[PDB]
Order: C-alpha cells, then structure tokens, then sequence
C-alpha cells in the first residue's frame, strides 16, 4: 500500500516531522487517512497513555508504522470482496459501505468501555481492537478509502457521524452507534431525523468532509489528557500546528468546530503572528452562517465559554442569548440529550455563579456592571425565549420546576429599576421581541421589585394549579 | 468522552 514518496520522511523524531508528513499528504491527489491515523495514535499513545521512557519525542520508525499499516489494510482487504459489489461509475453501493461497517464493527472487542480516552485512532482499531463511536465512522472511511473507494467520505454533525456515498455523494448510512441505550440504524439513511427536525442531524446542515476535512477530524480527534489534572503539552502543540497547517491551506474554511478548537488553544498558549482567539472564535460563527445556514449550536457556545472564561459577563450573555435562537427553530428529539445537558448547565449553573460574583463585586462598587445594564436583562430574557421556543412542538419538553428556582433567582439578580427598562414589543432603550408564548405570557412578571416567584413558575410549567390545602 | 472538537470540558 504505501508508496515511496509517503516513506521518504521517516523516521519522524520530532513534532514538527508529524507536521512535516501531514504537509506532504496534504499537498497529494488524496492524503492517506490510514498512515496519518496511525501516525497520531503512535504518538499519542506514547505521549498521553504510556510515558514510561520517554525523553524528548515517540520517535516513529517506518517499520513499525508500515507493520501497523500492513495489519489494517490487509485485514480489510481480507474481508472486503470487492468483486462481490461491482461498481459502476466510481460510486459505491449502500450494501459495500454495510459491509466495510461490518467489518470493522465485527473487529471491535466483545466487551470495553467505548467512553474512554485515546481510543479514537486506527492505532487503537489495531492494538487494542477498540474504537470510540465516531472512531468507527472514521475508521469505515479510512477502509474505503484503502479499498479505492473515492466516494465514501465523512459526515458529522456536532454530536455524531456517518458515512455519504454514491451517485454526486447523496446518499446517507449510518455506519456506527450514538449515544448510550439507543437502537441501531447501521445500514439506514439519515433522512428521518433530519426530517423530524432534531439538533442531532442539525436540519440537513450537516459537515459533509472531502478528505482534506477527514484530515481536520482526526486532528481535532487528538486527546492530549494523561489524567483529570494533565494534558500533553507534546500533544497541544501538535494539533495546534496541525490545525494551522489546515488553516493555511483552507481546510478549515467549512469546519466550525475545528475552528474554536483552535481558538481556545491560542487562548493556552498564543501563537505569535496569529489571529487573537475572538477573531477565531468570529470566524467559527461567520463559518456555520456561510455554510450551514446559522443551524449550528457550538459556534456560539464556544464564544461564551471563552467570555465567561474572561468573567466578560456582558458578553458571554450575549452569545448564549444568540445560542438559544439557533435552537429555537429545533424540535427536541430523543437523542439530542448532549445539546439538553448544555442549556441545562449554563441555565442552572453557569449563569447563576456568574451573576452571583457579579453582585458580590457591585456590592464592593463595581462600574458598568451587567447587572446594572439593561441590555444585559435582555440577553437574559433572550436565553430563556428561545429555550421556551424550542420546546414547542417538540415530542419531548425541555422546562421542568428544576429550572425554574434557578431563573427567579437570576432575574431577581437585577433590581427592579433596570429590568423596567427593558421594552418588550409584540409582533428608545432596549427593545426585545418574544418568539415564544411562555415568554410572552411572562412579560408582565418581569418590571415588580419583588418578582413573584409563585407566578413565574406556573408560566415556565405544565403546572397550572397551586397547593390544595 | 467527548466528541472530537465539542467545546468546554
């Protein structure tokens, strides 16, 4: 399998040689998804899981990165027949794209815990016989791909991933699991949960990878953690490099979260030369807006993270109130818990301990403070419309009590005389629209100095009825 | 376990 020209770098003693191979990969017809996996996972398995040794760099010798190659690509080609399913048009059948899934998935060890770190890699696939669950998409694609198969490419939401194929790459399957306790679909189309409206499938506007981009993931796939309290600097130097490279060369143009991935680590350690984290963090935004029409949740969820990092309170609401009106036009479905867990923390965490120091520091007399802005209330209020937005016609319900103590306290959080300033119009100062009927039936609770708790959690609820006796 | 490239931690 491997040609002269892809040896000719090894052995590769040093971060920048990895760079040095991606480059040369990028920069041929197609980069060879399989060396560069295997690359990554040498490394990072002797960088992250097993440091014994190690004095400078894993170093990675063409013998045994051929030897791990070798054992990939003859176990596919082993198993996959291609004379078995003929193609017509250099496009693959749904049945080929099942059966590569089956081998891989067949591969798999009978029992492990597909939660853990660094078994993301074909390094894993080999030595360990376990993958992750978007490493099996992955790992299906780096198959097809040996197999010649220039079709099969990537897709990825931002909870999941498949596999497109077939005549002008229309074509869907499911090619792994999601989630705990969920149904397979391997073999199926997504068309169903893109029909019903679910973040899981993000409405149709999901990442489709040339392989340029399926380079990008196995990139942002790279775990540098040894442990809850360390990261391989080794390794966040690595995919930082890596993810210039890619930035360079346009890869990342259509890959939102690779692009506040890269953000957040200019935020650890700045790159001199480079874009400040915002300008990144704006360009992951300016990415979902171009090409997955605003229908993208963690472009913004990754801005807040990087204000309220920043204690930039103003901000961070800001970007959250923006991140509940993409979901908005989202119906709720079963296994869209990851995105359910995320509005959950910033409402019930996140901005109650926020808000909590911010009044501590009023208190001490703090200037231009968010909760003395009015604006500020109205990215609140903006937050909770489009969660409430959400929920309608969803199968599921998002609101319960539990969230309900939790916005009393934030609203109180802003006195009386600020909240008055915010106009809330019907379709001078701030002016806010509600999208949503428990938000709009809210508004009269929303200007009293003392906010009647008993009456906002009856609008946020089902709950209709108060306490018999 | 988090999906490659998914924010926060």
């Amino acid at each position: 399998g491997l040609k002269a020209a892809q040896k000719t770098l090894f052995p590769l003693r040093s971060i920048d040689d990895v760079v040095r191979l991606f480059a040369a990969e990028l920069g041929r017809e197609e980069p060879d998804l399989v060396l560069l996996s295997l690359v990554l996972g040498f490394v990072e398995h002797f960088l992250a899981v097993n440091r014994v040794g190690l004095t400078y760099f894993p170093v990675a010798d063409l013998s045994i990165i051929a030897a791990l190659y070798a054992r990939f690509t003859a176990q596919i080609r082993g198993a996959v027949d291609l004379s078995l399913y003929p193609r017509e048009g250099g496009v693959s059948s749904r049945e080929l794209v099942k059966k590569v899934s089956d081998v891989i998935w067949n591969s798999l060890s009978r029992s492990y815990f597909k939660d853990r770190a660094h078994i993301q890699s074909l390094f894993s696939f080999i030595t360990g016989t376990k993958l992750d669950s978007s490493g099996v998409a992955f790992a299906v694609v780096g198959a097809c791909q040996a197999l010649g198969l220039r079709d099969v490419h990537l897709a990825l939401s931002e909870d999941h991933a498949w596999v497109v194929f077939g005549p002008n790459g229309e074509q869907t399957a499911e090619v792994t699991w999601h989630g705990k306790g969920n149904e397979d679909r391997r073999g199926q189309t997504v068309n169903a949960g893109v029909a019903e409206r679910s973040w899981l499938y993000l409405k149709g506007s999901y990442m489709r990878c040339d392989r340029k981009m399926e380079v990008a993931f196995m990139v942002c796939a790279i775990n540098p953690s040894i442990d809850l309290h360390t990261d391989s600097l080794e390794l966040l130097q690595l995919q930082q490099k890596l993810l210039w490279l890619l930035y360079d060369l346009g890869h990342l143009e259509r890959y939102p979260m690779a692009l506040g991935n890269l953000a957040d680590l200019e935020e650890l350690e700045p790159t001199p030369g480079r874009p400040d984290p915002l300008t990144l963090y704006h360009k992951g935004i300016a990415s979902a807006k171009t090409y997955y029409r605003d229908e993208h949740i963690y472009p913004y969820i990754y801005l807040a993270g990087y204000h309220c990092r920043n204690r930039n309170v103003r901000e961070a609401l800001q970007a959250w109130a923006d991140t509940a009106t993409v979901i908005q036009d989202y119906n709720y479905c079963r296994e869209d818990e990851e995105i359910y867990k995320e509005f959950f923390e910033v409402a019930n965490d996140v901005i109650p301990n926020l808000l909590k120091e911010a009044a501590s520091l009023l208190e001490a007399g703090s200037q231009g403070s968010a909760l003395q802005d009015p604006e500020c209330f109205a990215h609140l209020l903006r937050f909770y419309d489009g969660i409430c937005k959400w929920e309608e016609g969803s199968p599921t319900p998002v609101l319960h009590v539990g969230w309900a103590t939790f916005l009393v306290q934030s609203l109180g959080r802003f006195e009386g005389q600020v909240r008055q300033k915010v106009r809330i119009v019907s379709v001078e100062g701030p002016v806010l629209t509600f999208q949503s009927e428990k938000m709009k039936g809210m508004k009269e609770l929303l200007v009293a100095t003392k906010i009647n708790s008993s009456a906002i959690k009856l609008q946020l609820t089902a709950q209709s009825q108060v306490q018999m006796k | 376990w988090r999906f490659p490239a998914r924010p926060g931690t």
